[PDB]
């Protein structure tokens, strides 16, 4: 499922991501855009048994268990295929786990390199939410 | 441009008193509103952002509330170091603008 | 430690330009915007413009035509270039860092006076 930017934004606001740990809502939408292109079923095979999953591309070596990755930690205590869903509750709950403080968004390489410092609010402006 | 109407212009209060400073936006700013305090001959200092979040280090006697177009900064039990000026600024889009300021002074 | 330090000419006339410099430290310009704000004597704050981490710029609509903001990421410097000066440009000029829709760190401000 590929979300429209406003739809994704309203979903994320519903799940408490707006101003979560001081991160404005646009940060989250921008990160989704660059990580999975808003596709809830995105997957990405890394150079190590690792694989990134769903809309926020959560890693199988540290956050969700796929049981196919050399050394899971499953810190989110969730199966990676839970992340590959139309409903974003799991992805969001794990993301909140990942972002423990105000610098937590660095968890997403695309956000740090393509969102941090830009007008991320641009992604949600004009969205009814 | 979204303009902000801040009031009152000046406030005379005693320590221990509670005071409210409002900022009304000419347009909906969607909670993107910050407050700053500027003390005699110092740069402004961030107090509150996104309407309600205190900045790090800011005492909890400061609370912001708002939504839509009317915003308020409340200071409960004001302390000697609270006197000075206060400004609100929006971040709803560019150009950003500030409120005209409120001078909080000793009664 | 996050630091913003402004450096300007101090006094200028309606016939020259005006470039103020904002030398930052404790953070990369690629990751944060820097706003320019001024405060006329005994007046409130006035927003001038800003440059985002990506180099895009936005300006106060009224002063947009007299302003130009640029930066050198490697020198950790941001520049406010202003022309067609008026005596009403006399103010304390501040560069402040923007971190996700709030100005969290402000420089000390440089005082500029515009003469005849």
């Amino acid at each position: 499922k590929v979300f429209g930017r406003c739809e994704l934004a309203a979903a994320m606001k519903r799940h408490g991501l707006d101003n979560y740990r001081g991160y404005s809502l646009g940060n989250w939408v921008c990160a989704a855009k660059f990580e999975s292109n808003f596709n809830t079923q995105a997957t990405n095979r890394n150079t190590d048994g690792s694989t990134d999953y769903g809309i926020l591309q959560i890693n199988s070596r540290w956050w969700c268990n796929d049981g196919r990755t050399p050394g899971s930690r499953n810190l989110c205590n969730i199966p990676c295929s839970a992340l590959l869903s139309s409903d974003i509750t799991a992805s969001v709950n794990c993301a909140k786990k990942i972002v423990s403080d105000g610098n937590g968004m660095n968890a997403w390489v695309a956000w740090r390199n393509r969102c941090k410092g830009t007008d991320v609010q641009a992604w949600i402006r004009g969205c009814r939410l | 441009d979204i303009v902000l109407t801040q009031s009152p212009a000046s406030l005379s209060a005693s320590v221990g008193e509670t005071v409210t400073i409002t900022c009304r936006a000419s347009g909906n700013i969607h909670n993107y509103l910050a407050w700053y305090q500027q003390k005699q001959g110092k740069s402004p200092q961030l107090l509150v952002y996104y309407t309600t979040t205190l900045a790090d280090g800011v005492p909890s006697r400061f609370s912001g509330s708002g939504s839509g177009t009317q915003y308020s900064l409340k200071i409960n039990s004001l302390q000697p170091e609270d006197f000075g000026s206060y400004y609100c600024q929006h971040f709803a889009s560019t150009p950003r603008t500030f409120g005209g300021g409120t001078k909080l002074e000793i009664k | 430690q996050v630091q913003l330090q402004e450096s300007g000419p101090g006094l200028v006339a309606p016939s020259q330009s005006l470039s103020i410099t904002c030398t930052v430290s404790g953070f990369s310009l690629t990751g944060y915007g820097v706003n320019w704000v001024r405060q006329p004597p005994g007046k409130g704050l006035e927003w001038l413009g800003m440059i985002w981490g990506d180099g895009n710029t936005d300006y106060n609509s009224a002063l947009k035509s007299r302003l130009s903001i640029s930066k050198d990421n490697s020198k950790s410097q941001v520049f406010l270039k202003m022309n067609s000066l008026h005596t009403d440009d006399t103010a304390r000029y501040y560069c402040a860092r923007e971190r996700d829709y709030r100005l969290d760190y402000w420089g000390q401000g440089t005082t500029l006076t515009v003469s005849s």
